[PDB]
């Protein structure tokens, strides 16, 4: 119920602006906080703001730059981080809190009630590149067969793959992307379907790569 | 300032899984437990050290105070395959625990192995990638060997393994053998030999180039 | 003039009454003396004094200059120290002690009687102006949760010579 802005890539030293929207908004939230998660390490608190008092609060690693603005009008949150570092690359969560437990003043403290979808922020000097999608066709031989798609040579993460516009979910396995030697990421999504459905049942693989604004639908037919 | 022990847990369904959180400095009762399922945002399980959030089953049970906390999952279900975190809201800097990954144990299951030739579309670019799929197996430990004309390969394959499935508690693996178009059109048979505990014999899935 | 507000709250494990500061709070249903200087340490958050029209008294040093810390700062206090409106600014004050108890000092605006202007049995709770009505001010619901169901009326009240047009919450 909390939607965040799509994943981004920016060069070290540049700036990122990540938003947050509520559908349907707006509910009773007293505080807007942000919590990032680097793939290597556990969760880290970035900061927060209580819009009623306008008081902000950050951590030492982000004390100088980051600013969190919570718009109550449209119920839209915002975190802007400038002069990015390589260690800033993480999944940034937008989190809102209902019901305080302590107030130092101005700032108030409480448990985190609702989290956002997460936003992959990539700090890299590398160029943005769209992926190529290749069919992983079944071999035409229980009676359960497997088929998929190879999402290759893209930067940066992530790539989101669904099947038949989200109609086919059971039996779907999208593997964690692997970092190739070329510096590019590679990913594959498979699915197990009954053998007797190969010719008749259509299979479209829906691949999305937001950082390059790439939407590619690849039909997978047996041979 | 939070220490979660153990770092990794593995336990059968219907049994109790307990997680310890220890703060360097006293945090009274201002502690919260969160659950993070594979590929999703954390979910608020417990707040105030022992108070269940709305919509959370009674099997989840927070406990402890001061520097000493414990989270109890009494009747485990495959859905509980997640990494749990503890987070304090007392002292000036907000801190999270390291995080405990929870693995649900199940009956040993053999991997359904498949193999995929490179598409003719990829070959026009000049590269060839062959894909071996180990599907729905348990436990996680599994070996994959790429043979080309019965010759063992090395340093040319990259594998990727899924997080434990929420419903059937299985892992899936995908090994990818990458080589040039030229090298690809110099060999006929491409094989993937798989080793797993549930298999009394190494299973080999193969294909002939262009057949 | 929002900095002045004293904002020290602990603890909300039990009732989540604190939310009441920001919006309506899910309080349990149904559970339902001179004024001088109060230290800002035990106050969350706004302090309401009545003339009887409700008025806000912010933190100030003792005495008496205003402090724009959230109190917080040790010197911060609320100076009430008041005498009834013929002639004074207010009859009494209400605020919340940090644990979430409601502290009331002085006397309710009803007190003018006499008699019969104050509630029938007399008062633990509230700024009454009528046996059935109390003054309506923004943090009344937070301060007096039991009054959540009270109907609101536009009401004239006369004190000494001055006339007050004020809103009232009644049974
Ligand atoms: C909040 O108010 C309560 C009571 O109104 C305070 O607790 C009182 O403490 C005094 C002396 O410490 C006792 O004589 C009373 O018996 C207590 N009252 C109750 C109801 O137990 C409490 O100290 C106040 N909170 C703070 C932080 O001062
Ligand atoms: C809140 O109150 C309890 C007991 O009154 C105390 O032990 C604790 O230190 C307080 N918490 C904060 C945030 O100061
Ligand atoms: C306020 O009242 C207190 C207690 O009655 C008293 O000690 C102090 O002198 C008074 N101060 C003022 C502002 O008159
Ligand atoms: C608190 O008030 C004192 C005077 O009592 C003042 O000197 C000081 O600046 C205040 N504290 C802060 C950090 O503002
Ligand atoms: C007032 O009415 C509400 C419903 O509008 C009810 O839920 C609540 O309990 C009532 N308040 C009290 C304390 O009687």
């Amino acid at each position: 119920l909390l939607e965040q802005s799509g994943a981004e890539v920016k060069k070290p030293g540049s700036s990122v602006k990540v938003s947050c929207e509520t559908s349907g908004g707006t509910f009773d939230n007293y505080a807007l906080n942000w919590v990032r998660q680097a793939p290597g390490q556990g969760l880290e608190w970035i900061g927060g703001v209580v819009p009623l008092f306008g008081t902000t609060r950050n951590a030492q690693k982000f004390q100088g730059r980051v600013t969190i603005s919570d718009d109550k009008s449209t119920g839209t949150g915002h975190m802007e981080l400038r002069s990015l570092r390589s260690e800033d690359t993480a999944v940034y969560y937008c989190v809102r809190s209902v019901t305080p437990r302590y107030c130092g003043g101005g700032f108030c403290y409480g448990e985190f009630d609702y989290w956002g979808q997460g936003t992959l922020v990539t700090v890299s000097s590398a160029s943005t590149k769209g992926p190529s999608v290749f069919p992983l066709a079944p071999s035409s031989k229980g009676g359960t067969a497997a088929l998929g798609c190879l999402v290759k040579d893209y930067f940066p993460e992530p790539v989101t793959v669904s099947w038949n516009s989200g109609a086919l979910t059971s039996g779907v396995h999208t593997f964690p992307a692997v970092l190739q030697s070329s510096g590019l990421y590679s990913l594959s999504s498979v699915v197990t379907v009954p053998s007797s459905s190969l010719g008749t049942q259509t299979y479209i693989c829906n691949v999305n790569h937001k950082p390059s604004n790439t939407k590619v639908d690849k039909k997978v037919e047996p041979k | 300032e939070l220490t979660q022990s153990p770092a990794t847990l593995s336990v059968s369904p219907g049994e109790r899984a307990t997680l310890s959180c220890r703060a360097s400095q006293s945090v009274s009762s201002n502690l919260a437990w969160y659950q993070q399922k594979p590929g999703q945002a954390p979910r608020l399980l417990i707040y105030g050290a022992s108070t269940r959030a709305t919509g959370i089953p009674a099997r989840f049970s927070g406990s402890g105070s001061g520097t000493e906390f414990t989270l109890t999952v009494s009747r485990l279900e495959p859905e509980d395959s997640a990494v749990y975190f503890c987070q304090q809201y007392y002292r000036s800097p907000l801190t999270f625990g390291g995080g405990t990954k929870v693995e649900i144990k199940r009956t040993v299951a053999a991997p359904s192995v498949f193999i995929f030739p490179p598409s003719d579309e990829q070959l026009k670019s000049g590269t060839a990638s062959v894909v071996c799929l180990l599907n729905n197996f348990y436990p996680r430990e599994a070996k994959v060997q790429w043979k080309v004309d019965n010759a063992l390969q090395s340093g040319n394959s990259q594998e990727s393994v899924t997080e434990q499935d929420s419903k059937d508690s299985t892992y899936s693996l995908s090994s990818t053998l990458t080589l040039s178009k030229a090298d690809y059109e110099k060999h006929k048979v491409y094989a993937c030999e798989v080793t797993h505990q549930g298999l009394s014999s190494p299973v080999t899935k193969s294909f002939n180039r262009g057949e | 003039h929002i900095n002045s507000t004293a904002l020290n709250c602990n603890e909300s494990l039990n009732t989540g009454w604190l939310a009441g500061l920001f919006y309506q709070h899910k309080f349990d249903s149904s559970g339902c003396r001179p004024c001088g200087i109060v230290p800002a340490k035990s106050v969350c958050g706004p302090v309401y004094c009545f003339t009887p029209s409700p008025v806000v008294v912010g933190t100030t040093d003792r005495s008496g200059a205003p402090t724009y810390s959230w109190g917080a700062n040790d010197t911060d206090v609320f100076v009430l120290n008041n005498t009834r409106p013929p002639l004074g600014n207010w009859f009494g004050c209400t605020w919340m002690n940090s644990t979430g108890f409601t502290k009331v000092c002085g006397a309710p605006p009803c007190v003018i009687g006499g008699t019969l202007l104050c509630p029938t049995d007399c008062c633990g709770s509230g700024p009454w102006i009528t046996p059935r009505c109390m003054v309506d001010y923004p943090y009344r619901l937070w301060h007096y949760p039991c009054t959540i169901n009270y109907t609101i009326f536009k009401v004239r009240m006369y004190v000494g010579g001055v006339e007050h047009r004020l809103e009232a919450a009644c049974n």
